[PDB]
């Protein structure tokens, strides 16, 4: 027998994703705006079928590895890794899309910046961040793959663009692939989302001549001994148990269960 | 980028060793009781043989 | 002496094309450049071809 209701664990409230995914939480989906605050938790509670993940279509690279890394994460500190106004004087940061509607108007991710042209030119990009948080920092970006060459020349002013993201433990160069694609959520273009975990005292370098969805807010991750991700439909109420299942919570000293 | 593999290999290595530790310990205690009752039965069947 | 170079290493069970990626990188052991190391295991009676 269980409670049947989702519970807090040892006086610590869980991070309920609600309608969100792991992807929509880290990318900063506009419907997932309540989760983007400095907080700690005992576990992550997620719906089995949640649709508010990546609003713009694309492939989230190593998503299931990010879920395994974030299963043992107890808290984050959301900090602005690259400011939207200070770090980008030569690009127009005000890039929204119709794939991510926020209160029936076009918006974009709250952790990423869609860089476009400014005064008809896309300059070269070289922004470096050195980890001074003394913790693991989850750095999140994206690479925009357009649908035709007209949108590529409109947005980034060159046919051949690249994105190079080099850490000490990360080295990957990205090439936009213009192709005719099926429409997912009204978009024929794709933004491919990537991630890395910065070491303490490590330097990330972002280089691009086009098609970069740059980081705006990063997550300084704190690990924990007991944590996990629980996939449940149970409602969360005020509850202070020590054992938590997806199907409820257990308050007994019996050695076994069958829940 | 192979944390799911590292956790699965750790789960296999720490599950098999726990299962075989439990099997060895359970076998040791069960045949300890069977030995301690076997000796009592051997003394009692000797007493019963001398009685008969 | 060229802008665009390649390394092509083809065996019977190996086929990979390598392209140098010039980028501004953090310095590890005083070097901003990287040598990416690869390996393969030849079969008995197999031919490895190195093209660059
Ligand atoms: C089979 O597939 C292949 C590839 O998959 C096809 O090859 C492609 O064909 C298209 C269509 O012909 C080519 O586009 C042309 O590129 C020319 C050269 O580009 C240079 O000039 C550009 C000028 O930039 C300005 O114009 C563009 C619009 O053209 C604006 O977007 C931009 O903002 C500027 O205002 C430079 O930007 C560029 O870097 C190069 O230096 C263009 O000259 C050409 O424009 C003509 O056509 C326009 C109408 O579309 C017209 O408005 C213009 O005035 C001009 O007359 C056009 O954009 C691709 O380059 C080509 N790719 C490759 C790799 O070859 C192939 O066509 C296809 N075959 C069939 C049968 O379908
Ligand atoms: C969430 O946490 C971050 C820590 O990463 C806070 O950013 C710090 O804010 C203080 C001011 O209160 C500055 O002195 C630090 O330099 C900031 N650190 C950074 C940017 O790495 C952020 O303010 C917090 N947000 C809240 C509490 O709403
Ligand atoms: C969030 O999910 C709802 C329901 O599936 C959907 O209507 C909405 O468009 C989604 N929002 C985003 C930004 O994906």
């Amino acid at each position: 027998s269980h409670n049947g209701k989702l519970c807090r664990l040892k006086g610590k409230a869980p991070l309920q994703l609600g309608n969100c995914n792991i992807a929509g939480w880290v990318l900063g989906n506009p419907e997932c705006e309540s989760l983007l605050s400095n907080r700690s938790w005992s576990y992550i509670a997620e719906t089995p079928n949640s649709e508010n993940g990546t609003c713009f279509p694309g492939d989230f690279a190593d998503y299931e590895e990010l879920r395994e890394q974030l299963s043992s994460v107890s808290s984050f500190e959301r900090f602005e890794i690259f400011p939207k106004e200070r770090s980008w004087p030569n690009h127009t940061t005000r890039g929204v899309t119709a794939a991510c509607p926020h209160a029936m108007k076009s918006s974009f991710y709250k952790n990423l910046v869609w860089l476009t042209e400014a005064n008809g030119s896309y300059p070269n990009l070289s922004r470096s961040y050195v980890n001074n948080q003394e913790k693991e920092v989850l750095v999140l970006w994206g690479v925009h793959h357009p649908s035709n060459i007209e949108d590529q020349r409109t947005l980034y002013r060159k046919d051949n663009a690249y994105v190079s993201v080099v850490s000490s433990n990360y080295n990957r160069r990205f090439t936009p692939e213009i192709a005719k694609r099926p429409k997912v959520r009204g978009q024929s273009g794709r933004i491919n989302y990537y991630w890395t975990l910065l070491e303490p005292g490590d330097t990330i370098i972002f280089e691009a001549t086009g098609n970069l969805i740059a980081p705006w807010y990063a997550f300084a991750l704190s690990r924990g001994p007991g944590s996990g991700i629980i996939t449940s439909n149970a409602p969360l109420d005020e509850c202070d148990t020590k054992c938590q299942t997806p199907q409820g919570a257990i308050n007994s000293s019996l050695p076994f269960q069958n829940i | 980028l192979e944390k799911r593999m590292e956790n699965l290999n750790k789960k296999v290595d720490d599950g098999f060793l726990d299962i075989w530790t439990y099997n060895a310990e359970l076998l040791v205690l069960l045949e300890n009781e069977r030995t301690l009752d076997f000796h009592d039965s051997n003394v009692k069947n000797l007493y019963e043989k001398v009685k008969n």
